[PDB]
């Protein structure tokens, strides 16, 4: 329904998977929006094609809303609801206070809702990281940047291997499994849960092998007991050091029993055993969940 | 694994993504046979670039939806098909062919500029709604109900589902889930003598009775396949990748 005429550009926000995002305001309704600009080579980029097609299907309070697509022959503008901040910046701003537990619990609950919705509509996000999780002043958190997303099938076939920002990338991708599915997004959220509690990334590797070894030193080097089939995985090597699994209470020390239980299920090695977003919603961790406003801004 | 949620969602979306059954009658310059020639060519393109079967099914969905609202002259039908295949590839493939490859495969019938402009037009007309359920997406779920898994059944069902793409009359009137139901039963029956399983009645609500109309059409298509003006699917399914299923003899009768 839109035109570029009724939008006033305010400022650049950033660059995600593709294009550039600006804060803007609809002059007529007053609505503040985020505008994702795409310069149009190979035609319309696959990332745009996927992001638009899938976001039009994904209407949910914890998924960023795509409002309009404004199409010139040289320019493609995606009009999105505007959110106030990203989770990484919020965690940075919480350096000295910490993030109140009710807010961590609320954010995780909402992320899982948003994710369960994607997965129930056959969509993998594949780039869950704090930079892509956006918050507003009313306490909402929402999944954003669906540039790396894809529609999957039941059961899955082989998809793109080069997926998920390294620090948040699941062990099954790192080990070259032919098949990955919804469990990859849960892995990322589990890393993010830990990060909200400690305010530091759980597994900050700088190569794929470093990433794997950091995971192994925390969760133990996986064997055929914990993860049937690990040793036959494409990029498994018998030479991997065999680290003992640590006491989970030491992985994220402020977490209490319920929190630890949930995190351990989100970081289970075997994707089959790893908890679904749908199942995680009913975890006892969330028994007293509310939706308070952020304690800052 | 969200299997039920996803199936339910696809059943909603296939109704929304369905082309207009009667569109060809309302096209001044193109016919079912011209469409058959196009889709058969796309099968060849898919083979040439080793594209997914899903990609083929998506492109045909885009074409039929496009032609449901847009009048197209015969000399431009291939351009529509080409842009549809480029979009399907970008959506579905890990490594889609480059635009130049798509230009090349028309044997310079059209320019890159024309293909790219058509891409934009197709996106406009479909309002970017590209995540359409296919016969393939339903078949793949139905395969999970085999006891036990049979490779010939899987490939043969895929083959039969693909044949339906060629002939707008009659297959435009059936939903992807129903064509898939008919293809799976026909395949299972051809290979093993077994029938549409009870577990799939529970999943889909479809019975042999509700599948019968589609089944009778598909059976006839199957029996007549060797004589069809379009042969690219039969040739493709001779390959070991699809366990040579097109060489299997169709059952003479179904006894429904
Ligand atoms: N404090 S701030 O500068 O105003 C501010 C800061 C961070 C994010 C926002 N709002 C915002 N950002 C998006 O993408 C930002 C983009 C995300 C991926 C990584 C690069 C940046 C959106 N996409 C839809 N709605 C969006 N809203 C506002
Ligand atoms: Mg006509």
């Amino acid at each position: 329904p839109g035109s570029m005429e009724n939008f006033q550009k305010v400022e650049k926000i950033g660059e995600g998977t593709y294009g550039v995002v600006y804060k803007a305001r609809n002059k007529l309704t007053g609505e503040v929006v985020a505008l994702k600009k795409i310069r149009l080579t190979e035609g319309v980029p696959s990332t745009a094609i996927r992001e638009i097609s899938l976001l039009k299907e994904l209407n949910h309070p914890n998924i960023v809303k795509l409002l309009d697509v404004i199409h010139t022959e040289n320019k493609l503008y995606l009009v999105f609801e505007f959110l106030h901040q990203d989770l990484k910046k919020f965690m940075d701003a919480s350096a000295l206070t910490g993030i109140p537990l009710p807010l961590i619990k609320s954010y995780l609950f909402q992320l899982l809702q948003g994710l369960a919705f994607c997965h129930s509509h056959r969509v993998l996000h594949r780039d869950l990281k704090p930079q892509n999780l956006l918050i507003n002043t009313e306490g909402a958190i929402k999944l954003a940047d669906f540039g790396l997303a894809r529609a999957f099938g039941v059961p899955v076939r082989t998809y793109t291997h080069e997926v998920v920002t390294l620090w948040y990338r699941a062990p099954e991708i790192l080990l070259g499994c032919k098949y990955y599915s919804t469990a990859v997004d849960i892995w990322s959220l589990g890393c993010i849960f830990a990060e909200m509690v400690t305010r530091r990334a759980l597994f900050p590797g700088d190569s794929e092998i470093d990433q794997l070894f950091r995971i192994f030193r925390t969760l133990g080097t996986p064997d055929e007991v914990v993860w049937p089939g690990v040793t036959s995985m494409p990029d498994y090597k018998p030479s991997f050091p065999k680290w003992a699994r640590q006491d989970f209470s030491k992985v994220v020390p402020p977490l209490d029993e319920d929190g630890r239980s949930l995190l351990s299920q989100m970081l289970h090695y075997d994707p089959n055993k790893r908890i679904s977003a749908k199942a995680a919603l009913a975890h006892p961790f969330f028994q007293d969940v509310t939706k308070p406003v952020p304690h800052l801004r | 694994d969200y299997h039920e949620d996803i199936h339910t969602y696809l059943r909603e979306m296939e109704v929304k993504c369905k082309p207009k059954v009667g569109y060809m009658k309302k096209q001044p310059d193109i016919t079912n046979s011209m469409r058959a020639i196009l889709v058969d060519w796309l099968v060849e393109v898919g083979e040439e670039y080793k594209l997914q079967n899903e990609t083929l099914h998506l492109a045909v969905n885009y074409i039929d939806r496009f032609l449901s609202s847009m009048s197209v002259l015969r000399g431009k039908l291939q351009l529509v098909g080409t842009a549809a295949m480029l979009l399907a590839s970008k959506f579905e493939e890990i490594y889609p062919p480059e635009v130049a490859e798509f230009v090349y495969i028309t044997d310079d019938t059209y320019t890159k500029k024309q293909v790219l402009r058509m891409e934009h037009l197709v996106l406009k007309v479909l309002t970017f709604d590209l995540a359409a359920p296919t016969v393939n997406q339903f078949l793949t779920q139905y395969f999970l109900h085999q006891q036990p898994a049979n490779c010939k059944v899987e490939s043969l069902a895929m083959f039969l589902g693909e044949l339906s793409l060629i002939d707008a009359d009659p297959y435009l009137k059936y939903l992807p889930s129903v064509i898939a139901g008919a293809a799976f039963h026909l395949a299972l029956y051809t290979v093993t003598g077994q029938s549409w399983p009870e577990s799939l009645i529970r999943k889909t609500g479809y019975t042999l009775e509700s599948l019968k109309p589609c089944l009778m059409d598909l059976h006839q298509t199957y029996l007549k396949a060797p004589q069809h003006a379009q042969q690219s699917i039969r040739e493709k399914y001779k390959n070991s990748k699809y366990h040579g299923v097109s060489l299997l003899n169709p059952p003479e009768t179904l006894n429904l």
